[PDB]
């Protein structure tokens, strides 16, 4: 035996033998024969420290050679040609190969082994591969990958067996891949994955399960190719079950405190059809969710085929074990920065020791998305040690940006440009506190306003507000003018609001304002009586001004995914926005809306328009306001001539030709929605029709004017434009799209029964959205 | 490596000082893996680690930082330089956030996670154990009562919403845990307190009144041995 | 802090709960992790006293009581001694009812 004094380690070159003798699991004084050697080599192999070291027994002074392992001082990257440099960069630096790092040829081999495994993945096989190495400084190391690649790999010929049941055509066309065309040449449609393979692979398979065919059992796929590996074939056989009959599957189980009337009852299955894998899905769906809303997420279903021939019937019976009732130890909460912990949990139930129910489980899912203040959301399941009844269910939380300005210009076809300001702020750098600035101007108009509010005032949480306002309008503009004139609002307003439940949730708000109605040189009667019933005439023009006691009662909810892609359900809701009782102009006025979305296609579907309202007040005042007319025809009526040109176009000085319209508000869309799928599904492009209906009324007939007739008929009721239910035929295009850089407006506009005193816009652009 | 110019290491250290003084840190950072090439045998590596992880912290990211830092922890551990290195660490987890946008004199630091002050809690105890007499040890000794205050009262705000909620049955397990691994803190009598309120609430008069007795012997003047607790705003 | 809105719109509170059966099989005299494994994990659990195992129940409206039922048991030295309660006897019916 031999004890070590002093090991004098030589050969090396920037290993600081210090911090070798540190690595070493032995030092001075410490006797050895052979126990450590493996122990030492392997430990300087791993951090790749050396290649080649010999250790001696020699006085004491132990000759210990080493040689450095190269070490990648420098990287770098070409051949990159399907992917950017920057991809490449990413993908390869995730497997080391970072400054020096220690290279290992080994890690050389195995990362080359994973790229080109990737590669030949995708539709990329007679590919170039070749890195080069360079000797670089002492231990600085360069390596470069070329990539040289193939033509293409593309799919000739698609071709089946045991094809009696469905015609080949229609499988074919039914199948999501494509092959040699002429509009299949945009986008490379006929190139080929493994991965989408496999995905069209189980489609086609469900879609013969829902044929009725039991089991459809695949017999096998194979790949060939062609000459220079260029043109690739595919075949695979299977084998169908044949037509069958399903209508007597069973249940059973035990369900503790479940009620097999219940489940019963749930049981969603008959005869007709003879099968549907997807209905069968759904279902067991359906009774998992149930078997877990008691609190039981381990309970299991367990399904077995009792086949029956010549009957062709194969029952089904879901044998349930329930067991280990389950509650909750603790909530962790993840992503919590920049924000506070109560208020992502004051919406979710469940506080604590609470049966693990998946049903409102959901329900806080779906109350944390829609305050839309992270873009993922997860909630994890985890036990403990004391794995009985208690699990920990931290979930997850994706902070976002929202602190901003919010400078964002647009432009509209008659005023022009138009642009807002104010800073986006909904969180004070913790709890909600949403409080932000908004305004926005235009040549014909202008507003601000600051909002400030807080979405829970009490335990349950009621949303209180201030909010001010400032908007003036100006009609009076260039050649495409509305009757000219100004309006003066502002002042502030108070907003409550309250949930009545989970799906329901109203708001109400009470505020005064006023308002300075001016006009200008002679005006059509409409304007003369108005005036002169409550405003001060001065010369040729006149003004009048009046308090605004408004009450605002409200009521919404919504139902469809959206953003900016409609999709099934549609929107509900109600309200009353206008000055209400306690002062002057004694009025009311309803809204309703709704959104019906039909998704019935891949790409076609159609949206249901819905809104129900009138105008119309009370009280002292039996009239209705110039200013407070609806502004029937054009974009947010129809589409479709230019906006509010809908009513009796009456004359005055100069002989001009301006609309009042009336206070009835009722609409019907129907329009063919779709994207365009030549390049991508990329949420972007849209496409659809104008069809719309819309009613207003005024009860009013109108008959003299400035000395002439805008009427075919001298007794031309001004009450409807039209028979009872009036509306004008119209119907064109409307090119969608979604962003160039967001806000659009693009359609084309043809109407119908073109009357001699209505005025039509065939097309219409408008930039930055509106308001 | 635009112009991999010849120069001194004192030159290149003071561009890299300007840098920071400059905010520039590309060129700085750069400039570091060459002169370590040029210059293997320096001592300049450690001084370019630490500064870069000081920038990143200056930064958005850290992930290098800890790269470079664990990876010198494997290079030299016995250069007395990993002292700063932790406490960056308890610093590069601690986020500061100096900007001027959200200042907020109050600034509890109640919501980074508790990931960071475990973390934190864990790297200073390392280094007292390691280094009682270290460079500096009071400002550790700050950052760990700060942490825990604030771990502390994010539970006990925690409890005190769950009373606006009525959340009686989490809330005792809240307190018990608060009691059992959260000792010499602030934040016990209004606990203990609205534990009273929990159970009698729940109806619990014995055990009520053994916690009486318990935060007597331990707190016999309090204002809530008369006031029944009540939330705070 | 005060003057509660007529908001028609509350949060469902829950006390705890237990099945029935368990308590048909509570049988007097055995020890910890028998009853425990009879039972489950209670949801509190105290130390200085640990032996009072109970659970409860309501179906709470703003926090008011609304139902109740509770079964404390007591142990000595890792065994069963008794244990009492209001549950016991409407679990009782229950079980019957249902069997």
């Amino acid at each position: 035996d031999f004890t070590i004094q002093d090991i004098r380690v030589e050969g090396l070159q920037r290993t600081e033998p210090s911090t070798v003798f540190n690595y070493l699991p032995v030092k001075v004084g410490d006797t050895y024969n052979d126990t450590h050697g493996s122990a030492i080599i392997k430990s300087l192999y791993a951090t790749g420290f050396f290649d080649d070291v010999r250790v001696e027994t020699a006085d004491g002074q132990l000759l210990l050679t080493v040689i450095e392992r190269p070490t990648i001082g420098s990287l770098n990257i070409t051949g990159a040609k399907m992917l950017q440099n920057d991809a490449i960069k990413k993908n390869l630096e995730s497997f080391g190969l970072a400054q020096s790092q220690y290279f290992n040829q080994a890690t050389l081999n195995q990362a080359v082994a994973g790229l080109k495994e990737e590669y030949l993945g995708r539709g990329k096989l007679n590919i170039q591969i070749t890195p080069k190495v360079t000797k670089l400084a002492r231990n600085r190391v360069d390596i470069d990958i070329t990539i040289d690649e193939g033509k293409s790999a593309k799919i000739t010929d698609i071709e089946f067996e045991g094809n009696q049941v469905y015609s080949d055509r229609k499988l074919m066309r039914q199948m999501s891949l494509t092959e040699g065309g002429i509009w299949t040449w945009l986008t490379r449609s006929d190139r080929f994955d493994r991965q989408k393979f496999a995905q069209d692979m189980e489609k086609v398979t469900d879609f013969y399960q829902n044929n009725g065919y039991f089991d459809f059992r695949i017999l096998d796929t194979d790949i060939q190719t062609n000459e220079d590996k260029t043109r690739q074939t595919i075949k695979i056989t299977v084998h169908e079950g044949g037509r069958f009959r399903w209508g007597k599957v069973s249940i059973e189980g035990d369900t503790n405190e479940v009620p097999k009337a219940e489940l019963e009852k749930l049981l969603t299955m008959k005869p007709g059809k003879w099968y549907e894998r997807q209905q069968m899905t759904a279902v067991l769906g359906e009774i998992q969710n149930r078997m877990g809303s008691a609190g039981y997420a381990y309970s299991e279903i367990s399904v077995q085929p009792l086949p029956n021939a010549g009957t062709k019937t194969v029952d089904f019976v879901l044998h349930i074990e329930p067991g280990r009732k389950i509650y909750v130890n603790e909530i962790h909460i993840t992503g919590n920065n920049k924000t506070r912990d109560e208020v992502v949990r004051r919406e979710l139930r469940q506080m604590e020791s609470a049966p693990y129910d998946t049903s409102k489980l959901q329900r806080s899912k779906e109350r944390v998305e829609l305050l839309g203040y992270f873009d993922n959301v997860q909630f994890d399941a985890v036990p403990l040690a004391g794995t009985p009844d208690k699990v920990d269910l931290n979930m997850s939380l994706t902070e976002r940006s929202t602190g901003s300005l919010d400078l964002s210009a647009g432009w509209v076809q008659d005023t022009g440009l138009v642009m807002s300001a104010g800073v986006s702020q909904d969180n004070l750098f913790g709890t909600g506190k949403s409080a932000a600035l908004r305004a926005s101007r235009s040549k014909t108009t202008l507003n601000g306003s600051l909002s400030f509010t807080d979405p829970y005032f009490t335990a349950d949480g009621v949303s209180l507000g201030y909010d001010i306002y400032g908007k003036a309008f100006d009609p009076r503009k260039a050649s495409t003018s509305v009757k000219q004139y100004k309006t003066t609002t502002a002042g502030g307003g108070v907003r409550m609001g309250i949930p009545v439940t989970e799906y329901d949730r109203v708001n109400f708000g009470l505020a005064a304002e006023h308002l300075t109605v001016n006009t200008y040189n002679k005006a059509p009667k409409r304007y003369a009586d108005f005036i002169r019933k409550y405003g001060k005439t001065d010369g040729a023009d006149g003004s009048f001004k009046g308090l605004l006691y408004k009450g605002t009662v409200g009521w919404g909810r919504n139902k469809t995914d959206s953003a900016s892609w409609p999709t099934r359900g549609y929107l509900t809701g109600v309200n009353a926005e206008i000055a209400l009782p306690g002062s002057k102009l004694q009025y009311y006025s309803a809204t309703h809306n709704q959104t019906w979305f039909f998704p019935l296609s891949k790409t076609f579907t159609l949206m249901l328009g819905g809104e129900v309202g009138i105008a119309g007040g009370y009280g002292r005042t039996k009239e209705i306001p110039f200013f407070e007319n609806f502004y029937g025809g054009g974009l947010g009526s129809v589409r479709g001539y230019e906006s509010g040109t809908l009513g009796p176009k009456v004359y005055d000085e100069y002989g001009e030709k301006i609309s009042y319209g009336g206070n009835k508000k009722a609409n019907v869309s129907a329009e063919l929605l779709f994207p365009m799928p030549g390049a991508k599904d990329a949420r972007t492009v849209r496409l659809s029709l104008f069809a719309d209906a819309g009613s207003v009324w005024d009860g009013r007939t109108y008959t003299a004017a400035e000395n002439g007739n805008n009427k075919s008929v001298y007794s031309e009721n001004a009450h409807k434009s039209t028979f009872t239910n009036e509306l004008r035929y119209s119907a064109g295009g409307a090119v969608t799209w979604l962003s160039p850089l967001g806000p659009m407006k693009f359609s084309y506009a043809y109407p119908l029964k073109k009357k001699p005193e209505d005025e039509i816009q065939r097309f219409q652009f408008q930039l930055g959205t509106t308001f | 490596a635009q112009i991999t110019q010849d120069w001194s290491v004192e030159k290149l250290y003071a561009e890299a000082q300007d840098e920071l003084n400059s905010s520039n840190y590309t060129r700085a950072v750069k400039l570091y893996e060459i002169l370590e090439s040029r210059f293997p045998t320096s001592r300049h590596a450690r001084q370019s680690q630490l500064d870069t992880a000081y920038a990143y912290y200056k930064d958005d990211e850290k992930d290098k930082a800890l790269a470079a830092i664990e990876r010198f922890r494997r290079l030299h551990p016995q250069h007395p330089n990993m002292d700063y290195a932790l406490y960056l660490r308890g610093l590069v987890l601690f986020n500061e956030d100096q900007s001027f946008l959200n200042k907020l004199a109050s600034q509890d630091w109640s919501d980074r996670d508790p990931k960071a002050n475990r973390e934190a809690y864990q790297a200073f105890a390392e280094l007292v154990q390691r280094f009682p007499n270290s460079k500096y040890a009071a400002d550790a000794t700050a950052r760990m009562v700060k942490l825990v205050d604030a771990l502390g009262g994010n539970e006990m705000s925690v409890a005190r919403y769950y009373m606006k909620r009525g959340a009686y049955i989490a809330a005792a397990n809240r307190a018990k845990k608060i009691i059992g691994s959260y000792q010499n803190t602030r934040y016990v009598e209004e606990s203990l307190a609205i534990l009273e309120l929990a159970y009698k609430k729940l109806d619990k008069p014995q055990l009520a009144a053994d916690t009486r007795r318990v935060l007597e012997t331990n707190f016999p003047k309090s204002p809530f041995l008369t006031h029944a607790w009540q939330p705070d705003d | 802090r005060v003057s509660l809105f007529p908001s028609y719109k509350l949060k469902i509170i829950q006390g705890n709960e237990l099945e029935p059966r368990a308590v048909a099989a509570l049988r007097p005299g055995m020890t910890k992790d028998q009853v425990l494994l009879l039972l489950g994990s209670p949801i509190l659990r105290d130390a200085f006293h640990t032996d009072r195992w109970d659970y409860t129940f309501n179906t709470s409206r703003n926090g008011i009581i609304k139902e109740r039922s509770n079964l404390t048991v007591y142990f000595e030295n890792g065994v069963l001694v008794r244990t009492e309660g209001d549950a016991l006897q409407n679990a009782a019916e229950a079980l019957r009812a249902k069997q």
